[PDB]
RNA sequence: UCGACCAGGA
DNA sequence: TTCCGGTCAT
């Protein structure tokens, strides 16, 4: 405001994902899940959200989208399918 | 947060406008003329007069009204009133410019003491700083003190050109108390030393020219210098000067409740005096008492000594001393609370932890809770701590359901009864492994506060392993520590994620670990190397089996 | 103070630093964008020594009975000595190494040569070693292609910015300069093959391994630098319990207060 | 509630809200000039009866079948088959709509996409402003005077002949019942 | 370029502002006696081309005001005779990594 | 240069005790202090005088008597300012919340 | 006079319904929060146009439950009456004060002394009307009327119009 | 117990953010009060029932949001007002950047 | 029940 | 600097 919308192409920001991120994305999504959100992925018997979360996080079938803001204010979408998650 | 459905959309504040009340608006704003200067008894009656406090603002005595806007006590803000003084009077706060800003302009005509004839100034225009214009005009015409009426333009001095006229003379001024003074100088000698009427000075300024405000560190919709000059007083509400009751046939009113009430004292007689026997300057006497009441209201520690001292010698608090750092408002109430779901206690060593643990003691964990929402993964678990009580350790003390009810585990005539709801919540105890933050102040660390495993344990204290004791930098000498409860399934996330301990093992603040091995483990960890040193079998294998990780293989 | 004055100051997603104006107060974290976390002590060899001795390490000759790699080492040993081709990176290589020395020199004045860098190479090779069980007995078999190919190919690798242009691609390689001359130093062809004997499996592990220890070491954008740096120096400073000069604490509340009359004012000249 | 596509920075002093007339004096949020999602520009969205007879029941229609791509997984005779595409695709407690479908199709004056086409294909050659170019078409009209008096916005901008030939030419396009 | 030697008369200095576009500087000789470039801690400044400067600015997506800044009678600036609003590009070693490039602006 | 000693002096003070320090924090504050211009205070006198927005200095040194001339100006605050926001109860764009995160109901249906 | 305005609404999603056909949900919603609706700003909302490229964007996370909150872009069709315009419509009520003609899903009243003179009252009529001396108007008698001006309320907006001008009455 | 200063600027070290909040808000002050979409101040009278919501004065009825601050941070406001000072609480950035 | 002082803990 | 009983009295 799509001027501050950067293309997914000409895309510049870390293409792992940062260690605030997963902690957000995790809990946010450990939070939905506590809040009979539908689950994504055979709970092997967990049942338990942040251990849930950890493992949707870990087959990457998590349906968030962390948008990264710039300093001038534009910012970069990924998605955690993208984001590689080295730690 | 506060309770009860808004049908008005929510948002976060982004931006903070900051500006002056134009008499006019808080006028409008008011819900309460603000006549009377008594608090209630309409003739000892309780109740509250149509005077100060509630003549529709807030209320009091666990009753609804509110201007029918009930809600009661928690819910209503307050709702600010107002009240017409006299005649205008300074801003405490603001005498600083008020007199800075005459002393830029001149009086009669009021506009500014140098246009862009005088080159000087244009330098002085260009800068795009509200903080730096003004502290260089300023600078620049405070020593002028003739309105000049035709100037030297950008050709020969020769030539002189024409703008705005009356020359006369501008006075210098000084600050004297809570007034402004200034003298004309006379050439043919001796001084004029008049003082410049509130009247006045607002009146010139209410004239000085739109692109003039501006020009000036000022703004056209949000701050206009005419402003800096109080017509209207803006009245806060019971919440911000509650009252304090002894049950009933007694007192209980506030220090501001009080300023108000004098500022409304003084105000009165003044006006009875100029509809009345007006002898002329016996009034001004009693109109400096209105500058200062409405001036000591607001700031209460400054050079004119006078400390407004209220009956018993106790100084008074201005609102100004409500948010001077430290202890108040600002630093003492918002960047740093008191806060619910914590606790602290002293704090010894246990060989028998693993690093990112912390015991915590029966007697605490029964009382810090965490709310969690019954979900067909825990229904089970979940309804057998509400059963189990709020006495046994695994269990709980609260169940809360979607109608936004608390049900009190430990009264309820149902307490034993209940069935969960999928969406629910029940507040239960702390549990072996519920991520806590842990701390010891001083906080000046990442490190002073990391998050531990909750084992909960018997006997009073908090004990943590020894190698996490540098970082806290504790001893067992008595030392105390603060552990704080998290509460969203996200919230623990942040703990556990970036606060962990075993995370903050290796420092940035040198690039090097932040946790050793001390004491015995360390003496002894030295004893138990030496070439000199060696263990017979019966010992080899106990020690073996100590290693929860051995992989079996003597 | 130290604190209220830099709470604002964290790494921003451009891998800059900046405040609440955005007013850029490093443009890589440190000069480096690394999370001072990942780093160790490492010695950049290639500054001190002899020059005498920096020869016989690095110098690697293939027109030399004397001065080119004994076949004993490499299984291309025979088969290269003479080889005009390679003689040219093998001579690439080392007018870098040099280019490298004279550089430390100039900003490493003191001849000191233990820093504090991302990725601790020293250990990344100690488990390529025990971890292939490396004989330091038969030969290699790494082309010297293989080797000084593999370590620029490596350097490409190591991002810490990531910009499409040049400005920015131009930082990269600053901000990248010093570890690399460390790089360079550790993996040159003399070096990888008579000092740990790699194999050619050994080495492209000992890459991978190097880019993704690297790669993590850089710095999260999302952490709030500024509070910390501020703690980092007001922590130490309350532990300061206490030729003659001015001093610690005192001195140090003279230096934030930038106070104009200093009880100590000295002046060393040379 | 719900926004509509232009962000007026109010600056603290809301005190202008001129009248509502047909001086084609609209609330701000119907000048001429009014901004598309695309980001666009784009002529306001003038609609006489029956032409949104036809609208609603267009998207009304094709509501009810994409709500069925996912169910898997004559005057008096209109009043009927209306009715029907209601209590199907929408809310039911929509009484307004209910109530806007009757009048719609009372006073509506065209039946076929083709007569109220040529309608607009007509007025759009006018230059006249959208709100004129609708009561033009929902209002009978025999003389200019009934015209100019009932749309007083007119009366400067067409010649009463023109405007006149223009109201023939719609009661010759004005389907029969 | 005016090398004066003690001093100069507060009658004339008022004198250089006066014909644009040239400009002139004034500088005493005891100041120029030792070059201050050449001193073990200052680090090589650039200038910046206009082109290069509102290079700089897009490539960061900086405003003026977010660029770090050196005064305008700044000893290097005057070395080199910045103008109020020309950027100057501070290149210098660093014990982190080699060499480090910062940007300095002008007020 | 200045930049350069007023480090070189900060590093000194901590090398004093024996202790260290990784340049990067000495550096990043003694880099604060003087990127503005030249030798800024880390005293009310200097930084707490910055472009920052009011509340943020607010909460150091001069409370009130910077506030009454925020009004006065009618300064406009951000909201960018760790601070500020914490005054407001809202969840500060650090670390966790240097960003955004949101639901693609695209991806929302690959998922099944 | 009906308009078709491009509005926008934000609706606030339970992570609960974080399903599979969401859109399908939001969509749903949409329309139970809007079609029937009413404004000054945008008066009568009508309905919901194009009810398949409805746009719902990124919906972004709140963040202390995990509700979504999506702007919905949509485009849809109104109606406002505004002051001077003129409308017919069918009458409604009718009493001793006047008569209500109902036009559209509005409902514009017409006094007894904002209509003509020769136009009296008849108590005695049933149903009830107003007798002239050709004309006679009552309860389905289809009216033009003027609309003098408007007062919007709640969720609804009344007008009062006239038919004291020519070109107005029945018809 | 009490969350003072100094463990504050240790969560925004950490990088806790939510936590932080939580500490602020949820665990102590969190208030709920209105704010006029024109003047940015806590005029609104709102009476969560008839779902009336008012500000004679900038007079509303219409643009009115609702927010979440600590209820000292509303004092904090308050008390500046009757210091005849306003502090314009908007929802919407409009000076961009 | 808002406070101020004194004594004391790491 | 930070964080954490008794007395007197208004
Ligand atoms: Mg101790
Ligand atoms: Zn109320
Ligand atoms: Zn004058
Ligand atoms: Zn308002």
């Amino acid at each position: 405001l799509k001027e501050k919308a950067i293309p997914k192409d000409q895309r510049a920001t870390t293409p792992y994902m940062t260690k605030y991120e997963r902690a957000r994305i995790l809990g946010t999504r450990a939070l939905q899940i506590s809040m009979n959100a539908p689950v994504f992925v055979d709970l092997e018997g967990e049942t338990d959200p942040l251990r849930i979360a950890m493992k949707e996080l870990a087959e990457k079938k998590i349906p968030l989208v962390i948008r990264r803001y710039l300093p001038d204010g534009s910012f970069e979408d990924w998605s955690v399918e993208e984001l590689i998650v080295d730690l | 947060v506060g309770q009860q459905y808004s049908s008005a959309p929510l948002r976060t504040v982004k931006e903070v406008q900051f500006g002056l009340f134009s008499p006019e608006e808080v006028r409008a704003i008011s819900v309460a003329k603000i006549r009377f200067p008594e608090t209630m008894d309409e003739t000892q009656t309780r109740a509250k007069i149509g005077g100060l406090n509630d003549p529709r603002l807030g209320s009091i005595d666990r009753n609804l009204k509110c201007q029918t806007c009930q809600e009661g006590m928690n819910e209503c803000p307050g709702h600010f009133g107002h009240i017409d003084l006299a005649k205008p009077v300074f801003h405490v706060g603001f005498i600083a410019k008020i007199k800075k800003v005459c002393e830029c302009v001149c009086m009669h005509c009021g506009k500014l003491l140098l246009d862009e004839h005088n080159e000087l100034m244009r330098q002085a225009l260009a800068i795009k700083d509200s903080k730096k214009r003004f502290a260089a005009i300023w600078t620049l015409c405070k020593t002028k003190m003739v309105c000049e009426t035709d100037v030297p333009s950008e050709d020969d001095p020769t030539q002189l050109v024409s703008r705005g006229g009356c020359g006369n003379t501008q006075p210098t001024i000084r600050k004297d108390g809570l007034k402004l003074v200034g003298s004309w100088k006379k050439d043919r000698d001796e001084p004029e030393l008049r003082v410049l009427s509130t009247e006045e000075i607002l009146n010139i300024f209410k004239h000085i020219s739109v692109k003039d405000f501006t020009s000036l560190g000022f703004n056209e919709v949000f701050s206009r210098p005419e402003w800096m000059i109080l017509t209207c007083l803006p009245v806060p509400p019971p919440p911000v000067r509650p009252s304090i009751s002894f049950n009933e046939s007694q007192r209980g009113e506030d220090d501001l409740t009080f300023k108000l009430a004098d500022i409304l004292k003084a105000n009165i007689s003044l006006e009875t005096l100029e509809h009345n026997g007006a002898p002329h300057h016996a009034i001004e006497e009693a109109e400096s008492l209105l500058q200062f009441h409405v001036a000591t209201y607001m700031d209460n520690d400054i050079a004119g000594q006078p400390q407004a001292l209220q009956k018993s010698g106790r100084p008074v608090k201005s609102i100004r001393a409500r948010l001077k750092g430290k202890e108040g408002r600002i630093r003492g109430n918002l960047m740093g609370k008191r806060v619910d779901f914590s606790a602290r206690t002293v704090i010894s060593g246990d060989p028998n932890l693993e690093l990112d643990q912390v015991g915590v003691p029966k007697s605490i964990a029964k009382t810090l809770t965490y709310p969690e929402v019954v979900t067909p993964y825990n229904i089970d678990r979940l309804t057998q701590l509400v059963r189990n009580g709020p006495n046994e350790h695994p269990g709980a003390k609260y169940v809360i359901r979607d109608s936004g009810d608390r049900i009190d585990l430990r009264y309820s005539k149902r307490a034993g009864d209940i069935q969960l709801q999928y969406g629910w919540k029940v507040e239960r105890h702390i549990m072996d492994n519920d991520p806590v933050l842990f701390n010891r102040q001083p906080s000046l660390h990442k490190m002073s506060m990391m998050a531990h495993r909750v084992k909960v344990i018997p006997y009073s204290t908090f004990r943590l392993n020894l190698s996490v004791t540098s970082p806290y930098n504790a001893d067992f000498d008595g030392d105390e520590m603060n552990l704080h409860v998290p509460q969203s399934e996200e919230t623990r996330a942040e703990l556990s994620q970036l606060c962990a301990v075993p995370l903050q093992i290796v420092s940035p603040q040198s690039n090097k670990p932040c946790m050793g091995i001390v004491q015995d483990t360390l003496c002894g960890i030295r004893k138990l190397t030496l070439r000199d040193t060696f263990i017979e079998l019966d010992q080899v294998l106990n020690m073996l089996y100590w290693v929860p990780d051995w992989d079996g293989v003597i | 103070r130290l604190v209220k004055a830099l709470e604002d100051i964290m790494v921003h997603y451009d891998n800059t630093t900046r405040n609440s104006l955005g007013n850029v107060i490093q443009f890589i974290y440190g000069e480096d964008g690394m999370d001072a976390a990942h780093i160790e002590k490492q010695s950049l060899d290639t500054i001190g020594g002899s020059d005498a001795a920096f020869e016989k390490r690095y110098r690697v000759d293939l027109l030399n009975t004397d001065h080119t790699l004994d076949p004993s080492l490499l299984e291309s040993g025979s088969e290269i000595l003479g080889d005009l081709k390679l003689q040219v990176l093998l001579d690439e290589e080392y007018k870098q190494l040099v280019k490298d020395r004279k550089f430390l020199r100039e900003v490493f004045v003191d001849g000191e040569a233990n820093w504090p860098l991302p990725v601790n190479i020293r250990r990344i090779i100690q488990n390529a070693q025990q971890t292939f069980h490396i004989d330091h007995t038969k030969p290699s078999d790494l082309t010297i292609k293989d080797i000084v190919l593999g370590v620029k190919d490596l350097q490409e690798n190591l991002l810490v910015l990531r910009g499409k242009n040049e400005i920015i691609q131009n930082a990269q390689r600053d901000a990248v300069t010093l570890f690399c001359c460390l790089l360079r130093s550790r993996l040159a062809t003399r070096r990888v093959l008579q000092e740990y004997r790699l194999t050619k499996q050994a080495f492209d592990w000992v890459l991978s391994n190097i880019e993704a220890q690297f790669l993590r070491s850089v710095v999260h954008p999302g952490e709030m630098v500024g509070v910390l740096a501020a703690q980092s120096i007001g922590e130490p400073a309350t532990q300061m319990t206490l030729k003659k000069v001015t001093s610690g604490v005192p001195r140090l509340k003279e230096i934030l207060n930038v106070a104009k009359n200093m009880k100590t004012p000295s002046l060393t000249v040379y | 509630s719900t926004s509509t596509f232009q962000t007026r920075r109010r600056r603290l002093k809301k005190v202008e809200e001129e009248e509502n007339a047909a001086t084609l004096q609209l609330g701000q949020e119907f000048q001429l000039k009014q901004i598309n999602h695309q980001g666009e520009e784009e002529e306001l969205i003038a609609l006489n009866l029956s032409e949104a007879r036809l609208v609603i029941k267009e998207a009304l229609v094709e509501r009810r079948r994409a709500f069925k791509r996912s169910q898997k997984k004559t005057r008096e005779k209109e009043l009927e088959s209306i009715d029907v595409l209601l209590e199907q695709t929408t809310g039911g407690n929509n009484k307004d709509l209910k109530n806007t479908m009757q009048y719609l199709t009372n006073f509506s004056r065209f039946r076929d996409q083709e007569t109220v086409g040529a309608v607009i294909q007509l007025l759009k050659s006018t230059g006249l402003h959208p709100f004129e170019v609708a009561q033009l078409g929902s209002l009978a009209c025999d003389t200019a005077d009934e015209a100019k008096t009932l749309i007083p916005s007119l009366n400067n901008k067409i010649s009463d002949d023109e405007l006149e030939r223009i109201l023939k030419e719609l009661s010759n396009l004005e389907t029969l019942y | 370029i005016f090398v004066y030697q003690n001093n100069i008369t507060p009658s004339a200095m008022k004198l250089v502002p006066s014909i644009p576009p040239a400009t002139i500087e004034t500088f005493n000789e005891a100041a120029l006696v030792v070059n201050i470039t050449h001193h073990e801690l200052v680090p090589k400044h650039i200038r910046l081309s206009s082109d290069e400067k509102r290079e700089l600015l897009k490539r960061y997506r900086l405003k003026e005001s977010q660029l770090p800044r050196i005064q305008r009678a700044d000893p290097v600036a005057l070395y080199l005779g910045l103008k109020r609003g020309e950027v100057v590009k501070i290149i210098r070693k660093s014990e982190t990594s080699g060499r480090y490039a910062s940007y300095r602006i002008c007020m | 240069a200045g930049r350069a000693a007023l480090y070189k002096e900060v590093y000194n003070v901590i090398a004093s005790d024996g202790s260290y320090v990784n340049y990067r924090h000495m550096a990043l504050l003694v880099d604060v202090m003087t990127t503005q211009g030249g030798l800024t205070s880390v005293t009310r006198h200097g930084f707490n005088r910055s472009n920052t927005g009011a509340l943020m200095r607010c909460s150091f040194e001069e409370t009130v008597e910077i506030l009454f001339e925020a009004g006065a100006s009618a300064e406009l605050d951000d909201c960018r300012g760790v601070s500020e926001n914490v005054i407001l109860g809202q969840m500060a764009p650090i670390g966790t919340g240097a960003f955004d995160v949101m639901i693609d109901e695209e991806s929302l249906v690959k998922y099944m | 006079m009906f308009f078709i305005k491009d509005l926008s609404l934000n609706i606030t999603l339970h992570p609960s319904f974080f399903g599979p056909r969401m859109k399908q949900y939001l969509k749903t919603k949409l329309l139970e929060e809007v079609e029937g609706s009413c404004t000054g700003k945008f008066g009568y909302i009508l309905c919901v146009l194009d009810y398949d490229n409805i746009d719902i964007q990124r919906g972004r996370i709140l963040p202390t439950d995990g509700s979504a909150e999506f702007n919905v872009k949509y485009r849809a069709v109104v109606f406002k009456p505004f002051k001077g315009e003129v409308v017919d419509g069918t009458v409604v009520s009718c009493s001793q004060h006047g008569f209500e003609v109902q036009v559209g899903p509005m409902k514009v009243f017409v006094t007894k002394h904002l209509m003509p003179q020769d136009l009296t009252f008849n108590a005695g009529s049933n149903p009830p009307s107003y007798q002239s001396s050709e004309d006679v108007i009552t309860i389905k008698s289809r009216i033009r009327v003027k609309i003098e001006g408007c007062i919007s309320q709640v969720s609804s907006i009344h007008a009062i119009g006239s038919i004291k001008e020519d070109y107005l009455g029945a018809i | 117990l009490r969350f003072g200063e100094m463990e504050r600027d240790c969560m925004i070290a950490h990088g806790a953010a939510s936590f932080l909040k939580e500490r602020l808000m949820e665990a102590s002050d969190a208030f709920r009060v209105h704010i006029c979409g024109i003047c940015g101040l806590m005029t609104v009278i709102a009476k969560l029932n008839h779902n009336q919501f008012e500000c004679k004065g900038c007079d509303n009825k219409i643009d009115i949001y609702q927010i979440h601050i600590p209820y000292a941070a509303k004092l904090l406001f308050q008390e500046l007002m009757a210091m005849n000072i306003t502090p314009r609480l908007y929802t919407d950035r409009s000076r961009d950047f």
